[PDB]
């Protein structure tokens, strides 16, 4: 087939890639009153180094879900697109031109007739008119904003959680990662154990700084106090 | 296959184009002059997904915009192409971009990819318009087809709307548009937001009026 | 040389010598230095007749080109960025050329000088030629924009024929033209022995 | 038709997978057994090597080095991973003629991971069929066909990467200790009596990596009896 | 690619290329339009495609000036005559440039019928697409002549007083036997042309949905709807 | 610097200087302008020492190349002939070389500075060939023997080596027969000291 | 000519535990002085300085070029950038243009992952010497070379070596045509650094 | 700047000057000026110093893939020629002269090779400024040697050349590479002895300051 | 390249005319001695000093 | 050698530069605009070989709307020099430009003014001088000039500086053009000195 | 023959000091390959073209 519309209207090769991405880790996002939860599930655990949250800029952080190669073969990419944009103007870009760079090449990717779509989703965590915001680019390259969102294994039913149950309060990002561990639970209880996988991310867009452990337990302390 | 005939005479995938450019949200414009009204379909249902503006500025001084129906990613590459038309003309010949000129040479970087065995035809319609000293619509087809509109709709079930629109009565272009695009929208499923361009200025419509217009037409 | 172009209320003039010269020796007297492109757009070659001549009929065929795609009359703007884009990309090879590329945007006149250097300006008075100086002497006594169209026509017949007396690379004819808004007019090949 | 050469060998399934990565995966998970053990104080690197021919075994490495600290052993096609060798030395050098130190583990697995990465999107090119133990920098990564990386505490790849990770998993420790281990459980998973000749061994310890010679390999198995 | 180059360059057991035979179904795909040829006069009369009435009527005119005295009428894919038409007035102006002359139409047809099928190439520049053009066209121009001339996608051409092409050019090819004699003036001719239209056109024939263009020694003329109105009351 | 070829009795003998002069200094006094091309060719080089010596390089393995795709022994025309190319495509290379050798039989081929390729039957090159035109034309007598071609050389370079200032040391020779070459060495002791 | 045509010095001495890394604050356009504050150093971070002289403009977008790889390279590594790493990116950086060099001369200066004090210097095309005592670039690097191997010491406290690397660039620069009248030293050192800026001559 | 390098029955020995010059005025007291190539190859050089590194450091890249691909020790015929391929095609603009020398299967050799791409084999040589003043005496006590014997002329070659040059440095490096291996000695020799004089001193009074802008590291 | 063709023709000189003339390919009746192009008198033929070294001329 | 003077104080920039376009022997054109307002915040004046300055000119406020629309850079003073910075240095060593520039504007960090010179040198200060006048006016913009100027007292100052050049230079200088950036926009001022 | 001394300290300038400077009568690390003066090299050893014609090249 390769990147060829079907008699539906259809680029195959681009759902297929889309489909893919849901078999990625999960990764949540969501936007809060003091910055932005970038959220990520590994398979494996692994402490000594971040496999589903990086950093483009100052201003900038990405999440992971899919295709290993291509997520990271683009999220240098994108590294290097920004480092170019500091290079030409003498200053950091925001969310948008990375996502625009990472759509552009994805773009292009999913139009070349010889070569096949970028199997990987990213959620882009960053800052815009001094408000915070939260990006998305699927394979097929569309650039989608969001209060909050979900991608890689069980993405539909935590998607559906985060428009169904959450509060729709503005609220601290403590406050907006805990309703995120509680829909986690709720969706699935394997989210009420096993933490030692995960990556979270405060971002602030100079004060970013990750959530260890300890954390994520004292944050489960307030669904043990709630749910009994 | 890519940049060939099918045995029927036809061009295949240029008409998998552009069915592709009619599965997107509608939009529907209507215009009279020194002035065009214009109203986007969204899917913004989805509470957490923030909808995006489908219109976008091709040249602020010029005071040409951008919209479009189908493939949202082509529609990016093709507005950046639009402003890299405008630039480039004004940069090789130190006047502003007519807005013809602009709009064939968009379709005429519509119609590569279509004679390209390597790429795949942009699967979108665009639209070109401008109010600055007479209303003038665009309508670019993914094939490299365009011609000036005064009315119509892109997208989805832009014919019903489009027989709507056709020898109608009305002359209000607000009423025109939004009730054209109220006749099909699912409402509270997919919400109706417009704009009016008018001359070097841009407004929003507020949603009531539209809520008070498609009251009729979606009833 | 020595060419002249000037705008004044009623319109605009343009004025050239007609001499064309290989060192001492006068190769020709009747060389014609005006190109007429259209009828509302001619340009005043000076320099080396040949690059002057190619550049301005490689000019004359955009504009007809461009009128093919738009239906419409190119702009006075946009011929001479084109000339002078031409010229442009051979700066330093030592190509010698300078015109003036007259015409009407519409209802409005405007001269735009441009040379081998890429220079391209817009003014109501310009002189391009070895017999310039000569010409820029007798134009600031008596230049005026509120000239009457007589008026104006003599003064840039007489202002050639200044330069001419006293250069050797000119006096040939004096080739007039007036460019109004409906289109420029040759309006003598006047011989400087005669006036 | 005859071949396309412009055609994309690899493409998304309905399944939404890779279907000739998948392919490319099979092929290198068939080469044989090479383990890597890392320890408190180091890293061991060893491969058996089949004698199938009469292939010289003192001259003939299953262990390479990459630079004076890092190290490389494969499983898969033997082709795929000289042209892989051959682009981790330009790397390398690369990096070494820049910064003029060596090059760190992780920066070269990324960099060797996206250029055999290149090889899932190019048109007309299959990807390696090759699967890779890269010891340095006291880490170990597996690079995967695909171009993915793992970071490692103790790996196997080739056809017994069924059950040879136990005693690695179960006894890592010091480095010499964990090389006795190491060594000790892959006469097990040969499928012959393990000769010297017929086992190579890289182990990094302190600074530099370095591929033990047969005397040192008859050494290690001497220390066992 | 080789694979699609070699689809592109086929040929059929029965000869004639199939990527030709189809552009020649393709062409066939379009509304009317009638050429007639004189002793004095060269007329180009087409329909308007006018999808919807909200479509700009004047927005969709069929003729594209290719130079000085040179019209292009044309059927079957529009996207196509696009290219056709930028490189007709690349290859006239050109002509102009080396010669300081109008191009004679027939050079110009030579010129479009060489570029036709050499979409085999690589280089860019001598090849009108990757494959033959989808459209038909009735180029006419005046170069010491009124001339006519039809251009189909095999690359080929041939010099006509009279041709038809569209949906209904065999109905109007039969009809010209009777209703066409090169002896009539222009007003006479250009009203059995206007008559012969109107017999296959889809709606009811007007000054806004026909577009004429005739060509003559002394005028390229356009006409406006005025005069369409005038010649077909 | 005195290069020379002489064609002897079934054979060729090629003497030569060992100094290399940088200005008034003696670069080198050891450097061997003998450059094997192959176990039968060998060529002496004079020009530019960098220049020539990439040309050297480079028919080096042109002459293996084309031996061994045709499978006959290297031939000098093949080597003198793809010195010329070189030689007379890149002006920008000083280079002027006698390339002698024994294929099947011995032969003298002279590439002059600008690619001017001659057959000979014995050559001089070098600045110090300048002062034994006289002596090589006088003395020079077809088919002599190794020992008289020996003595023709030795006298010759000699004399070149005691005006010329570029030229001095020892005299290399080697000697190219069917049954391979052999190497002498008349000390420049002997030579300086007399 | 184009170096002096804007003028201006380095000066980088290494003392115990600490570098003191001056610079004159003078730009010129010849013999004019067209900005009494321009500073010649630039700070990847609080550890990693370097300064430039030569043509300005070389300066600021070789700066550029090594921010962009040393950011790079920062993110591709678990840790950051050894002063001897950055000095041979910036010898390579230089030598990537051989045959049209710039024309500038580079010092950098920092402190080592371990905490120790690093300065460097390289010329046109990246010819790079590792100092362990002092490095001089500019116009009046004679008279600072002259002047720190008169006074400097191994092993200077940090306000020693503030004193002594201040006082040579002030005597330096007084001999010096185009050595400028603001000065700015930033004093490196394990937990950060200080900028400190003083006056000399006023003409 | 004497470099000097001599062969002797079993290795080479290439000894050099710490000193770089920029004019009249001494750049680095203690340059090293032999470059790494492989661990049986060592090169010195003369002329521009970055040209010296980068082309030695592009022979040391060419020589590594070697050696590590085809699992055997370098040639020193192939350093050099890799030398001569790069420095020939820029016509000596590369200003970099070498003395080249390693230990490999066929024994011991020495290289000189100059700017524009030439090379010559050699049993002793010297480049640089004091070249002139080193070949003296290598002329006079060159011989067949062992390490023991080669080592002393060699520094006492390049000792002629520290004495006699007014641009060749201080001390002396050497380094032997022998079919039993290199072995190097950094400042072998420090003929070039600098006075004792006290540390003069400042008062902290002696200079003001106008703004201290104080900045941490994290 | 372009040869300045017109340079004087475009400026006051403040002879490169309008049209190239054939001299871009003094006041004295002089006739030529030989037809050689510079050669007037018999050549020094002597033995002409060829290398040394001119750019060390007092390295004796 | 074509003189342009630009301060800035406290929320506002001054830019003077000579409205005559001339060459060695004449004077082409006597009130030319060498100014660009990219957007009300910056204006920049470029200088030099006109045939140079105004081409790279368009190109960069063709680059700085593009980047501006597009990619929603924000421009401000320091932006746009960087641009002129970048497209002098790209073409310094292949194509070199004969033509130098001067940037100012308001920026979130206030007043900026910038300096791009032939090479590409990109610097900010208080007051610039390019031209000749880096070699007459300099002495009174340091005599004159200081923190707290007025907007009057900066077009007072430029007006002393262009006086000076008037005076003293042989070179005829008859027009200024002065463009004061300021929060109130871009106010436009023309004298004949 | 003044030598124009301190036209640098007289004039504008839109290195001649007051004062003469020493070695009146580049930005890279260079030194020297051979103590001769412009020596690199080799000398290139071979016969030198002399005589002949130059001003007369085609009259062979």
């Amino acid at each position: 087939s390769s990147n060829t519309f079907t008699e539906e209207g259809r680029l195959l090769q681009t759902e297929y890639a889309i489909k893919n991405v849901s078999k990625g880790g999960t990764i949540i996002g969501l936007v809060c009153k003091d910055g932005v939860i970038l959220l990520g599930i590994n398979k494996t655990e692994l402490l000594d180094e971040r496999e589903k949250i990086y950093k483009i800029n100052p201003k900038v952080y990405v999440s992971v879900s899919g295709l290993f190669g291509d997520a990271m073969l683009l999220k240098k990419y994108g590294q290097v697109k920004a480092q170019d944009f500091l290079y030409e103007f003498d200053y950091d870009c925001d969310i948008d031109r990375i996502c625009n760079f990472i759509s552009e090449k994805k773009q292009l990717f999913t139009q070349y007739n010889s070569t096949r779509p970028f199997g990987f989703s990213f959620i882009y965590a960053g800052m815009k008119n001094n408000k915070f915001k939260l990006c998305s680019t699927d394979p097929s390259g569309t650039i989608n904003e969001w209060k909050g969102v979900c991608f890689g294994e069980n993405e539909d039913a935590i998607n559906n959680g985060l428009r169904n149950d959450f509060p729709d309060e503005e609220m601290d990002m403590e406050r907006g990662l805990f309703e995120i561990f509680k829909i986690l639970s709720k969706v699935t209880e394997c989210s009420a154990k096993d933490h030692k996988k995960y990556e979270i991310l405060y971002f602030k867009n100079e004060e970013s700084r990750f959530l260890e452990f300890e954390e994520i337990e004292n944050i489960l302390l307030r669904i043990e106090e709630e749910k009994n | 296959a890519l940049g060939i005939f099918s045995p029927d005479g036809r061009l295949i995938q240029v008409e998998y184009a552009q069915q592709a450019s009619e599965q997107g949200s509608l939009v529907v414009f209507s215009s009279d002059t020194n002035e065009i009204c214009l109203s986007i379909e969204t899917k913004t249902h989805n509470k957490m997904l923030i909808d995006q503006n489908k219109l976008l500025p091709v040249d602020k001084d010029l005071n040409i915009w951008y919209t479009f129906s189908g493939i949202k990613p082509d529609s990016y590459k093709v507005l950046n192409e639009a402003r890299l038309i405008c630039r480039n003309y004004k940069i090789k010949t130190g006047t502003n971009i007519s807005f013809d000129e602009l709009a064939y040479e968009l379709s005429l970087y519509k119609q590569k990819f279509t004679l390209d065995s390597s790429m795949r035809p942009f699967g979108i319609r665009s639209i070109l318009l401008q109010v600055k000293d007479m209303a003038k619509i665009y309508v670019l087809e993914p094939d490299g087809n365009y011609s000036e509109y005064k009315c119509g709709a892109v997208g989805q079930k832009s014919v019903s709307v489009c027989e709507y629109l056709e020898k109608c009565e009305e002359e209000d272009i607000i009423f025109r548009s939004v009730s054209g695009l109220g006749t099909v929208v699912q409402s509270d499923k997919n919400k109706v937001m417009s704009y009016v361009i008018s001359k070097d200025e841009i407004r929003r419509v507020e949603d009531e009026t539209v809520s008070q217009i498609i009251s009729t037409v979606s009833v | 040389t020595t060419t002249l172009a000037f705008i004044f209320q009623g319109g605009m003039v343009i004025a050239v010598d007609s001499r064309a010269s290989a060192g001492s020796y006068i190769a020709s007297q009747n060389v014609h230095k005006v190109i007429r492109v259209n009828k509302h757009l001619i340009g005043t070659m000076a320099g080396g007749a040949s690059d002057c001549y190619f550049w301005e009929k490689k000019m004359g065929l955009y504009a007809k080109l461009y009128e093919l795609k738009n239906n419409k009359r190119i702009s006075v703007s946009a011929a001479s960025m084109y000339l002078s884009n031409c010229v442009y990309s051979y700066k330093g090879q030592g190509l010698s050329l300078g015109s003036m590329v007259c015409g009407y945007d519409g209802d409005k006149p405007v001269i735009y000088y441009v040379d081998d250097a890429g220079q391209r300006l817009s003014g109501d008075l310009f002189s391009v030629g070895s017999g310039s100086t000569i010409a820029y002497g007798v134009l600031n006594e008596s230049y005026r924009f509120d000239l009457t169209k007589e008026e104006a026509l003599n003064l840039g017949k007489k202002a050639i024929w200044h330069a001419t007396h006293r250069d050797a690379y000119s006096g040939g004819n004096v080739n007039l033209y007036f460019m109004d808004k409906n289109g420029w007019e040759h309006l003598g090949t006047f011989d400087v022995d005669k006036f | 038709m005859f071949l396309d050469t412009h055609k994309q060998l690899t493409l998304f399934t309905s399944e939404g997978k890779l279907d000739q990565c998948d392919n490319a995966l099979k092929a290198a998970t068939q080469g044989s057994l090479s383990v890597g053990c890392v320890s408190e104080n180091g890293v061991v690197l060893a491969s058996l090597k089949e004698s199938n021919n009469l292939v010289i075994l003192s001259e003939y490495k299953k262990i390479y080095q990459i630079s004076p600290n890092l190290g490389i052993t494969y499983s898969g096609c033997q082709p795929d991973f000289r042209i892989q060798y051959n682009l981790s030395l330009k790397i390398s050098e690369e990096y070494t003629d820049i910064y003029s130190t060596n090059i760190p583990i992780r920066l070269f697995v990324e960099q060797f991971s996206r250029q055999i990465q290149e090889y899932t999107i190019k048109k007309g090119y299959r990807p390696f069929g090759t699967l890779l133990l890269i010891v340095g920098d006291n880490k170990m990564y597996r690079v995967d066909p695909s171009g993915s990386y793992t970071s490692l505490q103790v790996g196997t790849i080739g056809r017994e990467y069924t059950e040879s990770g136990r005693l690695l998993e179960r006894r890592k420790g010091m480095l010499d200790d964990n090389i006795s281990t190491c060594v000790e459980c892959i006469r097990e998973y040969c499928g012959r009596s393990v000769k010297s000749e017929d086992i190579d061994i890289g182990v990094y310890r302190g600074q530099e990596f370095r591929v033990y010679s047969k005397e040192e390999v008859q050494e290690v198995f001497d220390s066992i009896n | 690619s080789i694979v699609s180059r070699q689809n592109a360059n086929t040929y059929s057991a029965e000869g004639r290329l199939y990527q030709v035979e189809y552009a020649m179904q393709a062409m066939n795909l379009g509304t009317s339009s009638i050429g007639i040829k004189t002793k004095d006069y060269v007329l180009l009369a087409s329909e308007k495609k006018i999808i919807s009435k909200l479509q700009n009527p004047s927005s969709v005119k069929k003729h594209y000036r290719v130079y000085d005295h040179i019209a292009l009428g044309f059927s079957g894919i529009s996207a196509d005559v696009k290219t056709i038409v930028d490189k007709s007035r690349n290859f006239a102006i050109n002509h102009e440039y080396l010669y300081d002359e109008n191009c004679k139409v027939e050079r110009l047809l030579e010129h479009l019928a060489d570029l036709s099928l050499n979409f085999d190439k690589k280089e860019a520049d001598e090849k009108i697409f990757s494959r033959p053009f989808g459209a038909s066209l009735l180029i006419i121009g005046y170069d010491t002549e009124p001339r006519l001339f039809s251009l189909d996608p095999s690359g080929s051409y041939l010099e006509y007083h009279a041709k038809a092409i569209g949906s209904g050019s065999e109905v109007i090819e039969n009809m010209l036997e009777q209703e066409f004699d090169p002896n009539v003036d222009i007003n006479s001719g250009l009203k059995n042309i206007l008559n012969m239209l109107s017999k296959v056109m889809k709606d009811k024939i007007n000054n806004f949905n026909v577009e004429i263009t005739a060509i003559t020694k002394n005028e390229c003329k356009i006409l406006t709807p005025e005069e369409i109105e005038q010649f077909l009351e | 610097t005195t290069i020379m070829a002489v064609k002897y009795a079934d054979g060729i003998l090629i003497g030569a200087d060992c100094r290399t002069s940088m200005g008034t200094y003696v670069s080198s006094r050891f450097t061997d302008k003998l450059t094997k091309i192959s176990d039968n060719i060998y060529c002496c080089r004079s020009g530019s020492a960098a220049d020539t010596q990439a040309i050297t390089q480079y028919i080096t393995e042109l002459v293996q190349r084309s031996s061994f795709i045709d499978k006959e022994i290297p031939s000098v025309k093949k080597a003198a002939m793809a010195a010329k190319d070189i030689i007379y495509r890149y002006p920008n290379m000083l280079a002027g070389l006698i390339i002698a050798g024994y294929d099947t039989k011995p032969r003298i081929f002279n590439i002059s500075l600008g690619g001017t390729m001659t057959e000979a039957e014995w050559q001089i090159g070098g600045s110090g060939s300048a002062y034994i035109y006289g002596l090589c034309d006088t003395t020079f007598k077809p088919n002599m023997n190794l020992e008289e071609a020996l003595e023709f050389v030795k006298l010759a370079v000699t004399c070149a080596i005691k005006r010329d200032n570029a030229s001095g040391g020892c005299i290399r020779m080697a000697s190219i027969t069917r049954e391979g070459v052999q190497r002498f060495f008349y000390s420049g002791d002997k030579i300086l000291n007399s | 000519d184009i170096s002096q045509h804007y003028g201006g010095s380095l000066l980088a001495m290494i003392g115990k535990s600490s570098v003191a890394f001056l610079s004159d604050k003078r730009l010129g356009s010849g013999p004019i002085s067209v900005s009494k504050n321009f500073t010649k150093i630039y700070s990847l971070t609080p550890r990693l300085f370097f300064g430039f002289t030569g043509l300005v403009s070389d300066g600021e977008m070789l700066f550029k070029k090594i921010r962009k790889n040393y950011n790079l390279f920062v993110q591709d590594n678990n840790k950051d950038m050894e002063p001897s790493e950055l000095s041979n990116m910036i010898s390579y950086i230089l030598y990537q243009k051989r045959l049209q060099p710039y024309y500038v001369a580079v010092i950098v200066c920092g402190m080592t992952l371990d905490k120790k004090p690093y300065a460097s210097s390289m010329d046109c095309i990246g010819a790079m010497k590792e100092t362990s005592e002092f490095v001089t670039s500019g116009t009046a690097s004679k008279n600072l070379m002259g002047l720190s191997e008169a006074l400097f010491y191994p092993e200077m406290e940090d306000e020693d070596l503030f004193t002594t690397s201040v006082q040579t660039f002030l005597n330096s620069s007084d001999r010096d045509t185009f050595g400028g009248m603001g000065f700015e030293c930033l004093l490196i050192n394990p937990e950060g650094y200080k900028r400190r800026e003083f006056v000399g001559r006023c003409d | 700047t004497t470099i000097v390098g001599v062969k002797y029955k079993g290795g080479v020995v290439i000894c050099a000057d710490t000193r770089s010059t920029s004019g009249p005025i001494v750049a680095d007291k203690n340059c090293s000026k032999i470059h790494y190539i492989s661990d049986n190859i060592q090169a010195c050089g003369a002329g521009t110093s970055a040209d010296i590194t980068r082309v030695t450091r592009k022979a040391s890249k060419v020589l590594s893939i070697f050696s590590k691909t085809y699992n055997r020790l370098p040639r020193v015929s192939h350093c050099v020629r890799t030398c001569q391929l790069h420095l020939h095609p820029y016509q000596g603009h590369i200003s970099a002269a070498l003395v080249v020398g390693g230990v490999d299967d066929t024994g011991a050799h020495l290289y000189d090779v100059y700017p524009h791409g030439s090379s010559n084999s050699v049993s002793y040589t010297a480049l640089g400024s004091g070249s002139l003043a080193a070949i003296s005496i290598l002329e006079a006590g060159y011989k067949d040697m062992n390490r023991e014997e080669a080592m002393e002329l060699a520094c006492a070659a390049i000792e002629a050349g520290i004495m006699n040059d007014l641009y060749s440095g201080s001390n002396i490096d050497v380094c032997v590479i022998s079919q039993e291996g290199r072995e190097m000695f950094r400042n072998y020799k420090k003929v070039g002895v600098r006075n004792e004089v006290p540390k003069f001193q400042y008062p902290r009074s002696s200079v003001k300051i106008l703004k201290e802008d104080i900045y941490k590291y994290i | 390249g372009f040869g300045n063709v017109g340079e004087d023709d475009l400026h006051p000189q403040i002879k490169k005319g309008a049209i190239f003339s054939p001299e871009e390919f003094d006041g004295i009746d002089k006739t030529d001695i030989f037809p050689l192009k510079k050669k007037r008198d018999p050549d020094s033929d002597h033995f002409k000093k060829t290398g040394g070294d001119d750019d060390n001329p007092f390295l004796y | 050698m074509e003189s342009s003077v630009a301060l800035k104080g406290n929320d506002f920039v001054i830019i003077g530069t000579d409205s005559s376009v001339k060459n060695s022997y004449l004077v082409l054109k006597r009130e030319e605009d060498k100014f660009y307002n990219i957007n009300n915040k910056v204006v920049f004046t470029y200088l030099g070989d006109q045939g140079d300055a105004f081409r790279t000119s368009s190109f960069i406020n063709e680059k700085l709307v593009y980047e501006e629309i597009q990619n929603n850079v924000e421009i401000t003073p320091k932006v746009t020099a960087n641009v002129i910075q970048k497209t002098l240095y790209d073409n310094l060593r292949s194509h070199p430009k004969n033509c130098y520039f001067l940037v100012g504007g308001l920026s979130q960090d206030g007043p900026e003014l910038y300096s791009v010179d032939l090479y590409g040198s990109l610097h900010e200060n208080d007051f610039m001088a390019v031209g000749i006048s880096t070699y007459f006016c300099y002495g009174v913009l340091d005599k004159e000039y200081h923190k707290n100027i007025t907007k009057e007292d900066g077009i007072k100052i430029i007006q002393k500086c262009f006086d000076v050049l008037k005076q003293r230079c042989s070179v005829d200088i008859s027009n200024i053009e002065i463009k004061i950036v300021s929060k109130e926009g871009v106010e436009t001022i023309n004298k004949v000195l």
